[PDB]
RNA sequence: GCUGCAGUUAAAAAGCUCGUAGUUGGAUCUUGUGGAGGGUUCCCCGCCCCUUGCCUCUCGGCGCCGGCCCGAAGCGUUUACUUUGAAAAAAU
């Protein structure tokens, strides 16, 4: 958040969960980060570079999450037609 | 009856937010749920949407995302006069930094940033933020 | 799949698929396991797709792969077919199993011995093991686990659809999770017979 | 005649008038005739897409709108290769309104029909374009700067009557109305 | 929902989109004001008049083959009642449950439920005659009842 | 509901199975269709739901019943819809 | 308690329905382009048919070379609403 200078205030900018576009406390413990590993893809074999995401409590205790980490990795791979 | 269509189409969009959805269905289709949502489509708390025709009256499709808070209805509709319009904004927004309270003057309908500038006063319609 | 056919379902597992039962999943369903179903037969029995299964399998596994400690993705069953199976899972791959009854607490105390803080979870049946999804929600663990049609989805992230009633469905399962990991970290690869079989993954089975 | 068989609309016109000319020729020879009953026009008008191609527009006074709908197949088959190199289609001309609500003055002349309101002949105007698919479904879309583009769902019979017309037609509509539509056909028929 | 019982429940008409002809069907629109001009004859009212063409002949509706509705067919002919059917048929109950409440004045319930058929009457005549299809003058009684459905 | 359903497209019958006027667009749910029995050698067209004895002009004298919903017809081939 | 209350159990929905006054009431009848003021389309003249809707004219000015053109005169079916003026004793 800016100022008068355009200097950022806020102690820390919070992290906004994939599907759901909200924002996740200090306090809030059903919020997981989810890390797909990728692989090359002509051999498929892991090569580094980690496709990372995030979910808030809310969708995951209702069981939402299921489809949003499904849709997720289906916008990219590896899903193809499901 | 539906003696208000514009008060019973925001409570569903409301409602679906907050479940979390990004599709809706709202019927039945007036004009004034049309002007009302490009005014708020620019500002940026939905996407664009999708007008079916029917004869009847038509029914209208939704892309929204979790930007939106709350979108509300005031009815009956009063009437505002340019002075009036700050004792209004104080109790209907968080703050006076964002937020828009929306009207409808002779001039169309828009957001109460844009009236104070073209001098027209008129009648409150709703808000959001 | 992904890349084309290196990593797509070949003919062989599809055998190994229908000799075990997989196919085959329980006659009530839930709304979030409408979409993994095809169909129904003439009869109450509810046949799951293998091609959603495998792509299931697939992002599952690397998630297992994506961690870079093995020795902090804690398998957990508590049934008597899921014993066996899981015991050889988490000693041929680097992870930690917890068999038999959970005692509670184990991801959140500071007192018990057993406390633990993994990563990952990775889960045989919620309507067994109830009580260690509910803990899971207090750290931020991700989880992962075995569902069938009639097991409801809550507190997991991740679905690997499954007959699971306890049948050889149960040991085939762990053994191909077991099989993927090592294809992408491991040497194991080639792709082409590993030496290790699900033939000792399956139930104990109490013998004459 | 073959300049004052185009009334309201200016008679001469080079290119209108070498229309009218053979046109009424056609349906004064007796190769066809038994269908062609001395109709008039009243304009004519020649209009480009961004195709790279012309398309020709045949107005008519609008109640002989009806008795073109008839042929409006074998005779248009004809002046397609008769004027050749062109694409061919009928239109109806009307005599739109503003209102007395207040776009230009009133004196109480009449109430202004909503047959002769603007709306419903924008709408009808459509349905002659695409006349043999009989339009099945109509929806709309509204962009982010408020543009508008109109999807048109049509039947799933009759497809290739449309299908090389298919662009020429959206060409037209831009030209009447200042707008932008698109043509599509459904997933299913009911 | 239900104006007089506390119900609620669906079950009206739905028309399809379309609206051509469409195609297959016959009788030009002349042809079809010639068949209903016969059966308003017999003294079948606008109501039946539809059911009667469409169960059996081929038109979908009389309105998508004529420019007007069954009813304005009729009373541009001058051949049109005097009265709405839907108005008659209110009056032409409440006589027989008027019999029926002489012959039996411990029925009770038919006593309640003229109540309700009898103030749907008046409501129905105050949109009619407000719109100049009634006599300003107009009213309903025991003695008008009885002659008006005769 | 998976609370991220689609809504623009529906399936050909699986989210076209519904009431009539819960539909995107409203489609009666009856036909028409073209008889010619031989009790009354003539094309006649017929509506599904008959509401009332059609009659026939041959030998026969009927050709429907007015049940609860659909007609039942007789012993009279004679089908189409056509096309609605 | 209009802004701003409450009525399952704490004080509290007429036993039930009909019904006039009162209050409240569905959908539907116009958009793009050069100049000017502000962006990179969009918000005082005009254009597609409309553009402050018309005429009819005649009396008293402006024109141009008897003849011709355009301001003022009736008004756009009626109101609420909103915006601008006028007119508002002092003291407080």
């Amino acid at each position: 958040m800016q100022s008068n200078a355009g200097e950022f205030v806020d102690l820390y900018v919070p992290r906004k969960c994939s599907a759901s576009n909200r924002i996740i406390g200090a306090k809030d413990h059903a919020s997981i980060p989810m890390n797909v590993a990728e692989v090359d893809k002509v051999t498929g074999r892991f090569n580094g570079q980690s496709k990372t995401y995030a979910i808030c409590g809310a969708i995951r205790r209702m069981g939402e999450s299921d489809d949003s980490i499904l849709r997720l990795a289906k916008s990219h791979g590896i899903v193809s037609q499901n | 009856v539906r003696m208000n269509v514009l008060a019973d189409a925001l409570k569903s969009i409301n409602n679906a937010e907050k479940r979390g959805k990004r599709q809706v269905l709202i019927r039945p289709c007036s004009k004034v749920i049309v002007r009302f949502l490009t005014v708020m489509m620019k500002h940026g708390y939905i996407g664009e949407f999708e007008i079916i025709d029917d004869h009847r009256a038509g029914k209208i499709v939704v892309n929204l995302t979790g930007r939106l808070n709350k979108c509300g209805v005031i009815s009956p509709r009063f009437d505002v006069q340019l002075k009036d319009l700050e004792k209004w904004q104080n109790n209907l927004l968080p703050s006076r930094q964002f937020g828009f309270i929306v009207l409808t003057t002779s001039a169309g309908i828009m957001d109460h940033e844009e009236a104070r500038r073209k001098h027209t006063g008129g009648k409150i319609l709703g808000f959001f933020f | 799949s992904g890349a084309l056919d290196v990593l797509q379902m070949k003919e062989e597992d599809v055998l190994k698929f229908l000799a075990a039962g997989t196919h085959l999943g329980g006659t009530n369903l839930d709304f979030q396991m409408e979409q993994y179903i095809y169909k129904r037969k003439s009869d109450g029995i509810y046949i799951i797709n293998l091609k959603r299964t495998w792509e299931k399998l697939l992002l599952a596994a690397r998630a297992i792969v994506a961690i870079e400690n093995p020795a902090d993705v804690s398998v957990i069953s508590s049934r008597n077919t899921g014993q066996r199976a899981v015991l050889k899972f988490a000693a041929a791959t680097g992870a930690t199993p917890i068999a038999g009854r959970f005692t509670p607490g184990t991801f959140t105390n500071q007192i018990q011995a057993a406390f633990r803080e993994p990563r990952l979870l990775v889960v045989t049946d919620p309507r067994a093991d109830h009580q260690p999804l509910t803990e899971a929600s207090y750290v931020n663990l991700p989880t992962i686990a075995l569902c069938n049609t009639d097991s409801p989805l809550r507190y997991v992230d991740i679905a690997i659809p499954c007959n699971n009633k306890g049948a050889h469905s149960v040991g085939l399962m762990w053994w191909m999770l077991a099989r993927e990991v090592l294809r992408m970290r491991g040497t194991i690869s080639r792709e082409h017979p590993w030496e290790v079989m699900p033939d000792l993954y399956f139930y104990r089975d109490p013998e004459e | 005649s073959a300049k004052i068989v185009k009334p309201n609309g200016e008679k001469p016109d080079e290119f209108e008038s070498g229309i009218s000319q053979a046109l009424l020729e056609l349906e004064m020879n007796s190769d066809l005739k038994a269908q062609l009953r001395e109709l008039n026009i009243t304009a004519a008008k020649e209009i480009e897409v961004g195709g790279g191609r012309k398309a020709i527009i045949i107005f008519v006074p609008v109640p002989q709108l009806k008795s073109f709908q008839k042929i409006q197949v074998r005779l248009v088959r004809e002046l397609e290769k008769k004027f050749s190199g062109k694409h061919v289609v009928f239109i109806a001309q009307r005599r739109i309104l503003p209102k007395p609500t207040r776009k230009s003055r009133t004196k109480n002349k009449q109430k202004r029909p909503r047959s002769r309101t603007l709306t419903a002949v924008h709408d009808a105007i459509l349905e002659d374009l695409v006349f043999p698919s009989e339009i099945v479904g109509k929806r709309i879309r509204v962009k982010l700067d408020g543009s508008r583009l109109i999807k048109v769902h049509l039947d799933k019979a009759q497809q290739n009557n449309v299908e090389h017309k298919v662009e020429t037609f959206s060409g037209v509509y831009k030209k009447l109305t200042g707008k932008d539509v698109n043509f599509e056909f459904p997933e299913f028929q009911l | 929902g239900r104006m007089h019982a506390p119900g609620k429940g669906l079950s009206q008409s739905a028309l399809p989109y379309r609206r051509s002809v469409p195609t297959w069907l016959k009788l030009t629109s002349d042809d079809v004001k010639e068949q209903i001009y016969k059966l308003a004859k017999k003294g079948l009212t606008p109501s039946q008049i539809g059911v009667i063409l469409r169960d059996s002949h081929g038109v979908a509706q009389v309105r998508f083959v004529t420019g007007n509705k069954i009813l304005r067919i009729l009373k541009s002919k001058g051949l049109a009642p005097d009265l709405p059917e839907d108005l008659y048929h209110l009056i032409k109950k409440a006589v027989a449950v008027r019999k029926h409440l002489e012959r039996n004045r411990k029925d009770k319930d038919a006593k309640f439920r003229l109540i309700l058929i009898e103030s749907r009457i008046h409501r129905l005549a105050r949109y009619y005659k407000t719109k100049r299809v009634l006599p300003p003058n107009w009213k309903y009684e025991s003695s008008t009842a009885s002659a008006l459905v005769a | 509901m998976p609370l991220a359903k689609d809504l623009l497209h529906p399936s050909p019958e699986e989210e076209k199975r519904k009431h009539k006027k819960k539909r995107l667009v409203q489609s009666p749910n009856s036909y028409f269709m073209d008889v010619k029995c031989p009790g009354c050698y003539k094309i006649t067209t017929v509506f599904s739901h008959a509401q009332t004895v059609v009659l026939c002009v041959g030998c026969s004298t009927v050709l429907c019943q007015p049940t609860g919903g659909k007609a039942r017809l007789t012993e009279g081939c004679s089908f189409r819809r056509k096309q609605h």
